[PDB]
């Protein structure tokens, strides 16, 4: 197992986005000599939870100021984008860093968000598959020249080409049934999120497997990510009440057609939150249910910054 | 006096894609040392004309491998994407560099981008302006909303918020007299083209300073850039002909990109940007550029460049020194730039 580290970047109104990326960024600096192998950045749009809309610019940064780590994209909505302006930014950072650039990404999660840039809903998974079309023929040519419904224009050589052959590694946003088929038939990794529950991202994982073992395609080599969020004190009841005041209006905005409160005690239950033992024994069975072979945690809810680094010390010890 | 350091990002044909990167990187890394205490950094797509097509990524990079070092855009295309998705990057630049970014844009000079991006060329005068107020009305008020001709879209939430009051300074790239009235009514410094002479520059700045002054804005305040193709060499003719053979090849370069997609299907994909279509269309060498450009001795740089200084009162000097070969001798050309150029430029009187 890789371990790895990512940024949500939630603001409120006493933790401004001004601090919270100041945040991100001394804490990439913090973990760069340490074992963990990806820092990862979320993307989220015009709300509190999530303050970077860019997370390939936010790449960027964090590859010029760090030298070990590899970075990432969390889940960049292609789905809302151009895919030119994608492939191009992503071959620009895999050749600025020289190949330290790892490519997550996803479908749109908000159909708001989808609206706000024009792009239909009722055609959103083919738009999608188009989308990483064009990105694909991007990384793996030079190249792309797409002649469809969404988009249609001439040949054009995609700059910089790629670095690494083949384009920077990618993975797949685990959203919906339709989108873990496809990556399956791809053999592309996915990324399971930590806030799906267990029993979804298990039913994902073995959605995969089959389609992949239907379809003929070696997935013996494929590296499922699994993100989760680790809080961890002494105190297990303070973690816990800590997490929830961190995820509520999270919980409201991305879970409002679900019961409030059941919700909330999945979350806390099936994190990486509470004592030691009650937050890596969450860790253990998430990884059970899903078969990640690489972790990505969170430790931002955790507000005290010297906690918050103690905890990062013991997780890199074990 | 300030200096910049422009980065071209072109691919002459002897060098691979890779190796054009990787001198990014390093002349991005070099430039503090040599005195220069901002990057500019050009935005192109699709051509060896430039390899940078996306100067917010780039700028990140090295903001984020730097501490003290300004690095802006020069220039954005600013129409071809998306206005809250610029905000949004450029409020992030803002934030993650504490206030280093410098924000130039433009309205773009290549058709190709607006075909391959979806937007109408015929339309980038207004295109620029809406997507100006809009990006301004962010860094300002925290939030957009758009209900107008070009484009609309329901209020949002901008993130994160502006490191910078009002956001990161911005620049114009202007050479035609409305794109310098457009600035000056916006009280807004330019970045003067190297290819017009100090006749021309001063004609530009004394139409600039009449809409300035009309708004009430400080003329003598704004921070105007001179910006200059550099070759600084003891032998002069050399320095002129690396410049002369260069000015050549990036010409021809341009003329390749201006017609890329000459015989091809005009074919547009899925309107995403409906509001921004006009039903109409709308209604030059630069071989001896090198006379008006700091291409000598140091001493014939100190004149070329006092002289534009003197009759538009700028202290703000942008230098391109790509012309000049590998990066060894690009970097020894903005070494003697620094040590017998730089500290002998003044001020107006
Ligand atoms: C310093 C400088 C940088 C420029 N950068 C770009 C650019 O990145 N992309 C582009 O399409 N054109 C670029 N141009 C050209 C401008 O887009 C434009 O054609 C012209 O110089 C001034 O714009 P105007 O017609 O609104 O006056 C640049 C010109 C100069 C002098």
């Amino acid at each position: 197992m890789k371990f790895g580290l990512f940024f949500l970047n939630f603001m409120n109104s006493k933790r401004s986005s001004d601090q919270v990326i100041e945040e991100m960024l001394d804490t990439a600096h913090y973990v760069d000599q340490l074992k963990f192998d990806t820092l990862a950045v979320y993307e989220n749009h015009f709300s509190n939870n999530g303050v970077v809309g860019a997370p390939l610019t936010v790449a960027g940064f964090l590859l010029g100021m760090t030298k070990n780590a590899k970075v990432a994209s969390l889940n960049h909505v292609i789905t809302t984008h151009h895919p030119v302006r994608v492939a191009e930014e992503a071959c620009l950072l895999d050749q600025m860093s020289e190949g330290r650039f790892a490519f997550g990404f996803s479908d749109c999660e908000k159909s708001a968000d989808m609206r706000f840039f024009n792009r239909p809903t009722d055609s959103q998974f083919q738009l999608f598959s188009e989308c990483h079309k064009i990105i694909n023929d991007a990384f793996t040519t030079g190249y792309c020249h797409p002649n469809n419904d969404f988009y249609s224009f001439p040949k054009i050589s995609v700059n910089p080409h790629a670095f690494t052959e083949g384009g920077p590694a990618q993975f797949v946003n685990a959203t919906s049934k339709e989108v873990v088929e496809w990556a399956a038939k791809l053999g592309l990794p996915l990324v399971f999120r930590w806030d799906d529950s267990n029993a979804q991202r298990k039913e994902y994982a073995g959605l995969y497997h089959e389609v992949a073992q239907a379809h003929g395609v070696d997935v013996s080599q494929v590296r499922h990510k699994l993100t989760l969020l680790v809080n961890q004190n002494v105190d297990g009841e303070a973690a816990r009440a800590e997490a929830r005041v961190y995820l509520e209006e999270f919980v409201r905005e991305s879970y409002s057609n679900t019961d409030f409160e059941q919700k909330m005690g999945e979350l806390l239950s099936e994190n990486a939150i509470g004592t030691y033992e009650e937050s890596t024994q969450a860790a253990r069975v998430a990884i059970e249910c899903c078969g990640a072979a690489d972790l990505l945690m969170s430790f931002e809810s955790m507000e005290d910054k010297a906690q918050q680094r103690a905890v990062i010390d013991v997780v890199n010890a074990n | 006096m300030k200096f910049g350091n422009f980065l071209l990002t072109y691919q002459p044909p002897e060098l691979s894609q890779t190796e054009v990167m990787k001198r990014l990187v390093n002349l991005g890394k070099a430039s503090e040392g040599c005195g220069f205490d901002t990057v500019w950094l050009l935005e192109h797509h699709f051509t060896e004309f430039g390899l940078l097509g996306n100067p917010y990524v780039a700028a990140a990079h090295l903001l984020g491998a730097t501490e003290t070092l300004n690095v802006g855009t020069a220039a954005i295309v600013l129409p071809t994407a998306h206005p809250v998705r610029q905000a949004e990057d450029v409020n992030l630049l803002d934030q993650m560099s504490k206030g280093r970014f410098r924000f130039g844009i433009c309205r773009g000079l290549y058709d190709k981008d607006f075909r391959v991006f979806g937007t109408d060329m015929d339309n980038s005068r207004a295109l620029m302006d809406c997507w100006y107020d809009l990006m301004k009305e962010g860094f300002n008020e925290g939030y957009i909303a758009a209900d107008n001709e070009h484009i609309k879209f329901p209020k949002i939430q901008l993130n994160p918020s502006a490191y910078t009051q009002g956001g990161a300074p911005v620049y114009v790239v202007a050479e035609s007299a409305s794109t310098t009235e457009w600035a000056a009514e916006r009280g807004l410094p330019m970045i003067l083209s190297w290819i017009i002479n100090t006749h021309e520059k001063k004609a530009q700045l004394d139409l600039y300073n009449e809409v300035a002054t009309e708004h009430g804005y400080d003329v003598t305040k704004i921070d105007h850039c001179l910006s200059y193709i550099t070759s600084v060499d003891h032998d002069s003719n050399r320095a002129k002909d690396i410049c002369r053979n260069f000015l050549g090849h990036w010409y021809d370069s341009y003329v390749n990109a201006t017609k890329i997609f000459d015989d091809s299907d005009q074919t547009k994909g899925y309107d995403f940007n409906k509001g921004q279509w006009r039903d109409f269309v709308l209604k030059r060498r630069i071989d001896y550029s090198y006379e008006i450009n700091p291409v000598g001795t140091p001493e014939e740089c100190i004149a070329i460049i006092q002289q534009d200084i003197d009759a538009t009162g700028i202290d703000n000097i942008c230098c391109g020194f790509e012309a000049n070969g590998s990066e060894e001798e690009i970097i020894a050309s903005m070494k003697l730039f620094q040590s017998d150029v730089m500290p002998y430029l003044k001020e107006k009187q």
